[PDB]
């Protein structure tokens, strides 16, 4: 795949491509690769979709019983649930996932877990197959406690690279930003974030 | 010799003496409890009863969050009823994992009460001393309440009432749906049928309440609630100004 | 006690196999009572598997290079003294 | 047929499982024990009564801890404290392992309450001999909870249990009174060290020493340390000064 | 493998099975009777894997001894084949799966007629006038085709026997150190010793 | 078990006394089951049931004295046991072997006395190629015998002396057909018998060859050999 | 794939004498071509005059070590602190090894 | 007379609060021979009187080794403590073998309360019947604990239980002051655990046969006195 | 002990069955334990098989618990083998096991209902079978279970002949509830389903022409008050 | 080495005007030996009929399977199983052992006793039912039938037409097969009549 997540001011915004491709062929090409583990807590999909998916659809229930009993879960925890769930089954298991929330007290956290199923804090995080080509333009690009719209812009440039250079990434950019004042989905077409 | 009163099995009448006993535990609390539907709401109002000063009433609590959708009053002793709650809790965060839509209120109901039958033919397990109310404002059935008992059985409710002056309550609300003829309670905003549920409550007590006296909780479309101590003041300060 | 029997040929010949030695009368002694020691039908911690106490007495004498020749009476409750 | 309380599942005639009634008798009939809730964290006490001279001062610890930032102090049967708190760990690790954050106090007790309610279904097993208090800080502040032999608890501002219970009950309901803002941490030490001092007054025959321990944001960073040395003496003076 | 024949004649079965045991490099023994008797008028020879061989031959052996003092019948052929088949059947999708094949002969004490079967390690079972396991049939079955007629007195049988042992010894490259032969009638299992000379 | 008494056995063995009755002739070249059918309402759906008359193969059948929903546990496995013993040795099961094989069920509780007893007794009437046609009863006992005619259930004392008198060894198979429902004259607390209480077997020497035809009577068939004397 | 084993290499050598005993080994403790301690001991007392060497993969020879070190305590409490005969420590170690024999420790070993 | 109802079995409370069953137990403490337990703050004693059967028989251990640094000795039933000890046993072995660690001995305490007490929620199992004093030298001292079969293990300086186990807790509770200052000291802390446990004694006399003791501490491992041995103490 | 189960089925409310030549038919009384709950929420006649229906008499939980135990044996034992649904007489066959077994079984009491399992297999045609706690099981032309037992089974008598149409029987079982009727009479308070030709009008799809679907049809509240009136 | 290839047959049905037929050879060989000439692959069980190609111990196996499986529906059903029905258990039963399954290539073939109408099917070795109006084919010659019955069928055979063209279909792909001949046998089912040839054909 092709995802990313970036942490500012006001919050957390999670980006992603759309092409799922088995082989040389663009099986889905318009696939929301950002999932929704909680209100406020959603996750960045890559690796096998069979594994990504059945992991979400496992956390997603964690968390809906941990609400049911304990309460409202720290963006931390889900991330704890996912770390769990792919560590304590890397024998069996290809998922790199990156998951991101807004509680109102740290505001934007992100949470990456490669292969491995280690857990790595961090103010942004890119990751799936096509991420290997802008490590270079992000490290350079990328800054702290941006505004919402600083951000909306890192992520569209990011990824119309990654696109570009990748053949398994591709379709639309979807994006979902995560603040207090609620969760808004956005979309850019190819006609737009190729002419950058 | 004389112990078909200590198990669940069949006395020489067909009673089984165990699960009469175990209703009688559901007003050993000492709370009532009422439950409407509204165009499109459900609400249910319980007493607190907080005699120990040194308690902290947040603490206190017969209502019960079951899920998004649905939420749950118990009559019982609180043991029991948080048994219930936690396995309720988790059959309906279970079914919307398995079957993926979220779990209605008849069927978390029907799982229940069929829990609630083992009980009632196993030897070794006891019922529990609970009546759980449930409500909800399903996607498919609108406004629903039902109930399920330590005997086993489940039905849904236009309104209902449970506990101690549970008949008192239950006649009131009879007279005016025999009055209304229909199946609910027509305002729309669900806040005048708190009001309304607060006052026939009022009416058949024959005492008032403060904003300390009541859990309220509260169902419309896509979430379930309960009431904080203010919101419910302000419900009072309302039926006072107009009766 | 035919049980019991068994169970203490087959303890001295296991020891005989494990060790390449002839076992201590005291320990093959103790290790009759420690069967009749699982005496019960309800035991948590750890399980006694049978029915009833063991319904013998025993006298067992033998020698061993340790403490010279030796006699045991064994009684099913399981402990013993060295008459 | 009757023969309606030999057995722990069982329901008498009019809804109660007298089994457990009998319990709450054994935790009556025992150490006096309680617990404060500050305006940053809980404060706990225990009266450890004194058999013969040749009990070892200071040395035979009856408040346990949980995780590493929760009390427990129990009264009545001990060993049925311990195996309760060993459970009470075990859950307390489960949650953590998964979840990351170390459990909650409201969602720790209700673990509590269906472990111990939990042994009160079935004939075969009987309920715990003891009213456990215990709290600690959270996200979301300080929490104290009392759960009895039947399941039951709820949180407290203060609580007692033990012989002396009425007795504490009523001196902790004097401070509720005065200061509803709730006591300082420091405070609350000092005080729950003279409650069991009076509360001893119900059991004079023996002797005995008292046990102190605390959670709270700002003495003990979130963490339940003991009080020890020179501010356990500063409250064992206090109690002094209030009995006589 | 290891030299197992058998034809069914008139009035009986006769079993040939090789002499010989061989470990690798060195022959072993000269002298290996390679058949279990099930019962008084049935015979089981048998070659195949090393130790699963045998081993398998005696368990049949044991569980026909126990119908037959059981019941104090003496089980038919028909269905001490049909049990000896269900038995390899069972075993060929087990973890480790007897590799066996066998020849079963012997007299229907209640049709007076001889029968012979033929089942392979798989479980494969047919019956025959004349059957082999191993490459022994390849040498053989051309005579047999030939020579055989269905009326053939015991002694015709023994006869055709012989002439196909011999070609066996020209054509095959194994020293199988000869055969026994065992006959198989109405009055029961007996043994021919004097057979790679009459 | 005081005495050398098998008790919760006389127990069920004694219940049997109560419910149906049941009967079994060996003749020299066929065999006869038949029973009468429990106190009958009007409403009661006759045709249908074949309620204590079960086949067990398509040479082995048993008449059934007991608890209906007792005997149904035994006979499922009971004709499991059949199709083992032919997907094994490819040959149809040995009569006396399948009896034992349940009479060591019922021995099973008999024994290992933490399960009840079984109701039920049962005439076996079958045909193998080593004993020629056999006839063999049950008892919960876990006892077995050999019968060339016998009954089980109420009235059991009374036709076992009828029964006892008509007899002959030479005896043809409609011989034997008659003395069944002849002798189901007396031992019938019914005044009068009529085919709707009846239920009926037979093993022959084949409609046809040297064979075995197995036959459970249609109600029909059965008024029509009711009427050689019975009823008209 | 991951390989359970190892070389750590090392030399021992026993010799018995007459009314003595002596068991020698290295000190060196390698991986591959890299050295690992030059102190690191190969040989132990294991009480009641035994002293044993389990010398090829360390961590084999070390867990094999501990467990007859453990042997002992356990034959004491066993049988009222009885010396264990050298030849019967010999057969409780055959027990010992073959325990483990399809997955053995990897350890040419000497007492 | 006075018939008990709620003294069944162990899964039963009686009205007043009470585990009948248990209570039995603690009982059966004193059906078995005397033992004493002492502790200065360098050593821990115990001294035992093994009891016999004939003149014609040998004598009951009461002491048991449990690691090299800790043992125990047993007043009641025989078997129960074999079972105790056992457990003990282990958890020294694997506090020894997993952490390299001498497993403390204020949680071997902890450690057999919780396993006592499994038998006292259990419906069937009856409550273990004996009584143990422990001893050991740990990270944090000389120590000295009683288990009682309720679970109940207290941490002492000494203490008595058994047959007459009243004539020795009356002399160490007199004694207190004098015996927990014998440091350093090994032989003469032995001659008070032996002077206090001839207080339980009637006209009777210890000898080679009716004596055991035990001594553990600092840089002594636990060590059992029977036999000859013992002479030097009487 | 299974004659005391019996005994809760003797009392509780009373239901029926009718065979006919082209049809069965089968109907309870719905009693509210309340006019504030509806009625409409809880179902005493339940479907097992599009050919198959079920009432019962007696404690109302172990029929829930019941049919639904007994639904999904259709499919585990019969379905999912050989890819009919189950015949009358073996559906039937299967529910007395599970209740047969809940008596044998210790730590368990039997069922405290009577079932009455109606409906109709290819082979077999119709059929009308009466289920018991103690795990027996008769075929009925017709009978009544529950406290009107006595009086309906008898009126039953009285009024059956073999050349009934099912529009004869559904007739039939409406006046035998009538006199037993402990509430009210009506649409709301009756329950009346039947076993009678194929609706294709319920399949809820059209293309296949070898399945017809369902023989079972529950009468609505409408089409029961239209029979009333014309009674 | 290959299971469905190692002993060889084939087995061919077909429909006609109001009747089937079902055919196969007799042969058993392991790998290129020939063993046995009267090894028939065809078994009936009530009026339902079912041939079985592929491994013999499986062929075997699998009638000794349904002869008990079909034995009980008779006993606890009170009639005898139906085609379609016995289609619908082979499916079931064979994808019991869908990960080790047994290598074998049945068709079933009779006549709905209530219907009348006539029924044919065929699986794969996990039960995938083709049911066709006109031929099921299945062996070793799997390629070869195939060919002769798609041009040699036509639907609505009479029966003695329709053996001497089922039979034709057999005979010429078992003689261009090496694995298949040595004798042959055909059922002719009518609604109530059952004949069973016997044929005369190279023996190579």
């Amino acid at each position: 795949a092709s995802i990313m997540a970036v942490t500012f001011k006001d919050g957390v915004i999670l980006g992603a491509d759309s092409r799922t491709t088995t082989g040389a062929y663009i099986a889905n090409r318009v696939t929301d690769k950002l999932t929704r583990v909680h209100d406020k807590i959603w996750c960045c999909r890559s690796g096998s979709a069979a594994d990504t998916q059945a992991i979400a659809d496992i956390v997603q229930y964690h968390l809906e019983l941990y609400t049911s009993q304990y309460g409202t879960p720290s963006t931390e925890t889900a991330a704890s649930v996912f770390k769990e769930l792919c560590y304590e089954n890397k024998d069996n298991l290809t998922a790199g996932i990156i998951v991101a929330g807004y509680d109102d007290k740290n505001k934007g956290e992100v949470y990456t877990i490669p292969l491995g199923g280690s857990v790595h804090k961090l103010p942004y995080a890119i990751a799936g197959s096509g991420s290997t080509f802008i490590y270079g333009y992000c490290d350079k690009n990328f800054r702290e406690n941006m505004s919402k719209e600083e951000t909306v812009d890192f992520i569209k440039h990011s990824l119309s690279q990654a696109i570009k250079w990748d053949g398994s990434s591709g379709g639309v950019i979807r994006m979902v930003v995560l603040t207090a004042a609620g969760v808004e989905r956005l979309i850019f077409y190819p006609d737009e974030y190729e002419q950058l | 010799a004389g112990y078909d009163r200590h198990i669940t099995i069949f006395s020489p009448e067909g009673r089984l003496y165990q699960v009469e006993y175990a209703f009688k535990a559901t007003n050993q609390t000492n709370i009532n409890s009422l439950a409407v539907r509204g165009k499109d709401c459900t609400v249910v109002i319980s007493q607190k009863k907080v005699p120990d000063k040194l308690l902290d009433p947040t603490t206190v609590s017969y209502i019960f969050c079951i899920s998004r959708t649905i939420g749950m009053v118990v009559n019982g002793p609180i043991p029991d009823a948080r048994n219930a709650a936690l396995r309720a809790k988790a059959e309906a965060a279970e079914f919307r994992y398995k079957y993926g839509y979220d779990m209605p209120c008849d069927v978390l109901a029907k799982r229940m009460a069929n829990l609630s039958q083992i009980y009632t033919q196993r030897a070794y397990m006891r019922p529990l001393g609970v009546i759980l109310t449930f409500v909800s404002v399903d996607e498919e059935l609108g406004p629903s309440i039902y109930k399920t008992d330590p005997a086993g059985y489940y039905v849904g409710y236009k309104a209902t009432a449970t506990g101690p002056k549970q008949q008192e309550i239950t006649t009131n609300l009879e007279n005016h749906f025999k009055k209304s003829k229909i199946d609910h309670i027509n305002e729309e905003s669900w806040e005048k049928v708190v009001e309304f549920a607060i006052t026939h409550m009022i009416d058949a007590l024959g005492t008032e309440f403060s904003k300390n006296d009541l859990e309220v909780g509260v169902a419309t479309k896509d979430k379930f609630f309960t009431l904080s101590a203010e919101n419910i003041e302000e419900r009072l300060v309302a039926i006072a100004e107009q009766d | 006690a035919r049980s019991m029997i068994e169970h203490a040929r087959t303890a001295a010949v296991t020891h005989n196999l494990y060790y390449d030695e002839d076992i201590n009368v005291e320990s093959l002694t103790q290790s009759v009572c420690d069967l009749a020691l699982r005496f019960g039908e309800g035991a948590s911690g750890e399980e006694r598997l049978m029915s009833r106490p063991f319904g013998v007495a025993l006298l067992i004498a033998g020698h061993d290079a340790d403490d010279g020749y030796q006699l045991f009476h064994a009684e099913p409750s399981g402990t013993f003294y060295r008459y | 047929g009757t023969g309606y309380d030999l057995s722990n599942s069982v329901f008498s005639p009019d809804g109660r499982n007298f089994q457990v009634e009998y319990a709450v008798k054994a935790v009556e009939n025992g150490t006096t024990s309680i617990g404060i809730k500050c305006n940053d964290g809980v404060v706990f006490a225990v009266e450890k009564l004194i058999t013969s001279k040749l009990l070892v001062p200071q040395k035979n610890v009856k408040i346990q801890v949980v995780d590493r930032h929760i009390g427990c102090v129990y009264s009545g049967l001990i060993p049925d404290g311990r195996h309760l708190v060993n459970r009470g760990r075990e859950e307390a690790a489960s949650f953590k392992k998964l979840y990351k954050t170390p459990i909650p106090i409201p969602a720790f007790a209700d673990r509590l309450g269906q472990y111990v309610q939990a042994h009160t279904l079935y004939n075969s097993v009987r309920p715990f001999g003891v009213s456990t208090i215990f709290g600690g800080v959270d996200k979301n502040g300080a929490h104290l909870y009392m759960l009895e032999p039947s399941g039951s608890y709820w949180g407290y501002k203060g609580a007692a249990t033990g012989k002396g219970r009425q007795s504490a009950k009523a001196e902790l309901e004097k401070l509720v009174d005065h200061h509803p803002e709730g006591l300082s941490a420091r405070e609350a030490v000092k005080q729950a060290a003279k409650i069991i001092y009076l509360a001893h007054e119900d059991n004079k025959e023996k002797d005995f020493e008292l046990e102190i321990s605390w959670c709270s944001l700002s003495e003990t960073n979130g963490l339940h340390k003991f009080v020890k040395g020179d501010l356990l003496q500063e409250a064992i003076d206090f109690a002094q000064k209030e009995i006589n | 493998m290891d030299i197992i024949l058998g034809i069914r004649v008139q009035d009986s079965v006769i079993l040939a099975s090789s002499k010989a045991v061989t470990r690798g490099i060195s022959v072993l023994k000269d002298s290996d009777d390679k058949t279990r008797q099930l019962s008084p008028h049935t015979l089981m020879s048998f070659a195949g894997e090393a130790g699963d061989t045998v081993q398998f031959a005696e368990y049949i052996q044991a569980n026909i001894q126990l119908y037959s003092i059981r019941e104090d019948y003496e089980l038919s052929p028909q269905a001490v084949s049909s049990f000896v088949r269900q038995e390899l059947a069972k075993s060929i999708r087990s973890r480790r799966p007897y590799q066996v094949n066998v020849l079963i002969g012997g007299y229907d004490k209640k049709k007076n007629k001889p029968e012979l079967y033929q089942i392979d390690y798989l479980g494969t079972k047919v019956e025959l006038p004349y059957g082999a396991h191993g490459y022994s049939g390849f040498y053989t079955f051309s005579l047999l085709d030939h020579h055989y007629r269905p009326d053939m007195t015991t002694e015709e049988g023994l006869d055709l026997l012989k002439l196909c042992v011999q070609e066996l010894e020209k054509r095959m490259p194994m020293d199988f150190k000869g055969v026994i032969v065992k006959i198989v009638d109405k009055d029961g299992i007996r043994q021919v010793d004097d057979f790679q000379a009459q | 078990s005081p005495e050398g008494r098998l008790y919760q056995v006389e127990y069920a063995l004694e219940s049997i006394s109560h419910a149906g009755t049941a009967i079994g002739i060996m003749a020299s070249d066929g065999i006869v089951l038949a029973a009468e059918r429990k106190v009958t309402s009007t409403l009661l759906e006759q045709d249908t049931s074949t309620e204590k008359l079960y086949k067990l193969n398509d040479k082995i059948a048993v008449a059934v004295a007991g608890l209906t929903a007792d005997a149904e546990i035994l006979i499922n496995t009971a004709r499991i046991h059949a199709q083992n013993y032919l997907k094994t040795y490819n040959e149809d099961i040995p009569v006396e072997i399948l009896v034992r094989r349940l009479s060591d069920i019922k021995q099973g509780y008999t024994q290992h006395g933490g399960l009840r007893p079984f109701g039920v007794s049962f005439i076996y009437a079958g045909y193998d190629d080593r004993y020629g046609y056999q006839l063999y009863t049950s008892n919960p006992s876990g006892n077995y015998t050999g019968w060339k005619a016998i009954s089980v259930g109420a009235n059991t004392s009374a036709a076992q002396t009828l029964l006892q008198m008509d007899y002959k060894d030479d005896m043809k198979v409609d011989d034997a057909i008659e003395l069944a429902l002849k002798t189901l004259s007396k031992t019938t607390d019914s005044s009068a018998l009529t085919y709707d209480r009846l239920e009926f077997a037979t093993i022959r020497k084949g409609a046809n060859d040297g064979e075995v035809y197995q036959k459970i009577f249609k109600p029909q068939e059965i008024k029509d050999i009711l009427v050689k004397t019975g009823i008209t | 794939q991951f390989n359970p084993y190892g070389d750590n290499g090392g030399t021992i050598l026993g010799i018995a004498g007459e009314d003595f005993a002596v068991l020698a080994g290295d000190t060196r403790n390698i991986t591959d071509y890299s050295i690992n301690s030059r102190y690191e001991p190969k040989v132990f007392d294991c009480g009641d005059n035994i002293v044993m060497s389990a010398n090829g993969f360390a961590a084999d020879g070390d867990a094999l070590v501990k467990r007859f070190k453990n042997s002992v305590k356990w034959y004491h409490f066993d049988h009222n602190d009885k010396k264990l005969s050298i030849n019967s420590a010999a057969r409780n170690i055959q027990h010992l090894l073959y325990g483990k024999r399809f997955f053995p420790y990897y350890v040419h070993t000497i007492i | 007379m006075f018939r008990n109802n709620y003294d069944g079995d162990t899964v039963t409370f009686s009205p007043t609060g009470r585990l009948f069953q248990v209570e039995y137990a603690l009982e059966a403490i004193k059906q078995g021979s005397v033992t004493v337990g002492l502790r200065s703050n360098t050593h821990a004693v115990l001294v035992a009187l093994k009891r016999n059967a004939d003149e014609l028989s040998s004598y009951q251990k009461k002491i048991i080794k449990c690691d090299e640094h800790m043992g125990l000795s047993l007043a009641g039933l025989a078997p129960d403590a074999r079972v105790l000890s056992n457990y003990l046993r282990q958890q020294c072995n694997y506090s020894s073998l997993v952490f390299n660690r001498k497993l403390a001995v204020e949680r071997a305490g902890h450690l057999l309360c919780d396993k006592a007490q499994k038998n006292t929620q259990s419906y069937g199992g009856r409550p273990y019947g004996v009584g143990l004093l422990i001893i050991g030298y740990d990270k944090s001292g000389a120590h000295l604990l009683e288990f009682q079969p309720s679970g109940n293990v207290t941490e002492l300086y000494g203490t008595a239980i058994g047959a007459r186990s009243q004539g020795a807790k009356t002399y160490l509770e007199r004694t207190l002051d004098t015996f927990i200052k014998i440091d350093g000291n090994p032989d003469e802390l032995i001659k008070a655990g032996v002077e206090a446990i001839s207080q339980s004694l009637r006209d009777e006399s210890l000898t080679v046969d009716n004596l055991s003791i035990a001594i553990v501490g600092k840089d002594t491992p636990f060590t059992i006195y029977d036999g000859e041995a013992v002479a030097k103490y009487i | 002990q299974i004659d005391y189960a019996l005994t809760a089925v003797k009392q509780g409310v009373t239901s029926l069955g009718i065979k006919a030549t082209n049809g069965v038919v089968i109907a309870t009384e719905k009693k509210s334990s309340s006019p504030l709950a509806m009625s409409e929420t809880l179902s005493k006649v339940s479907l097992l098989t599009p050919d198959i229906g079920a009432v019962y008499s007696g404690m109302g939980p172990d029929y829930r618990v019941l049919v639904d135990k007994s639904r999904k044996v259709a499919h585990t034992s019969y379905k999912r083998i050989y890819g009919e649904y189950p015949p009358t007489k073996l559906l039937v066959s299967e529910v007395a096991k599970i209740m047969q077994e809940a008596t044998q079984s210790g730590g368990v009491r039997p069922f405290g209902v009577s079932l009455l399992i109606a409906g109709h297999d290819e082979f077999n045609g119709f059929s009308l079978y009466q289920v018991d706690p103690s795990g027996s099981y008769f075929p009925w032309k017709a009978t009544a279970i529950g406290k009107g037992s006595v009086a309906a089974k008898t009126f039953l008598e009285k009024r059956w002949n073999d050349e009934l149409e099912l529009e004869d029987a559904i007739h039939i079982a409406l006046l035998t509830l009538k006199e037993s009727v402990e509430g009210e009479f009506n649409g709301d308070t009756i329950e009346l389903a039947i076993i009678g030709d194929e609706n294709p009008d319920l399949l809820g799809y059209t293309g296949i022409p070898t399945d017809k679907g369902p023989r079972f049809r529950k009468l609505t509240s409408q089409e029961i008050n239209d029979r009333l009136e014309a009674l | 080495s290959d299971p469905s290839s190692i002993n060889g047959g084939i087995v061919v049905a077909m429909t006609g005007k109001d009747c089937v037929a079902i055919a196969c050879d007799l042969r058993l060989g392991s790998q290129s030996l020939g063993v046995s000439n009267k090894f028939e692959k065809i078994f009936h069980y009530g009026h339902v009929f079912l041939g079985i190609t592929g491994l013999a111990t499986d062929v075997t196996t699998l009638n000794e399977m349904f002869r008990y499986k079909t034995n009980l529906y008779k006993l606890k059903e009170e009639r005898a199983i139906e085609p379609e029905t016995f289609t619908q258990l082979v499916s079931s039963s064979l994808y019991e052992r869908r990960f080790g399954p047994y290598f074998v290539g049945p068709v079933v073939a009779g006549i709905n006793s209530k219907s009348g109408k006539p029924f044919i099917a065929g699986f794969d070795l996990i039960g995938c039912i083709d049911e066709a109006k006109d031929f099921i084919v299945s062996g070793t010659a799997s390629d070869q039938l195939f060919g002769m019955c798609e041009s040699l069928y036509e639907p609505n055979l009479e029966p003695e037409d329709l053996f001497e063209t089922i039979s034709q279909a057999l005979l010429n792909a078992a003689d261009r097969d090496a694995l298949s001949g040595w004798g042959a046998v055909v059922y002719i089912i009518k609604k109530d009549e059952v004949v069973k040839r016997y044929l005369k054909m190279r023996q190579d």
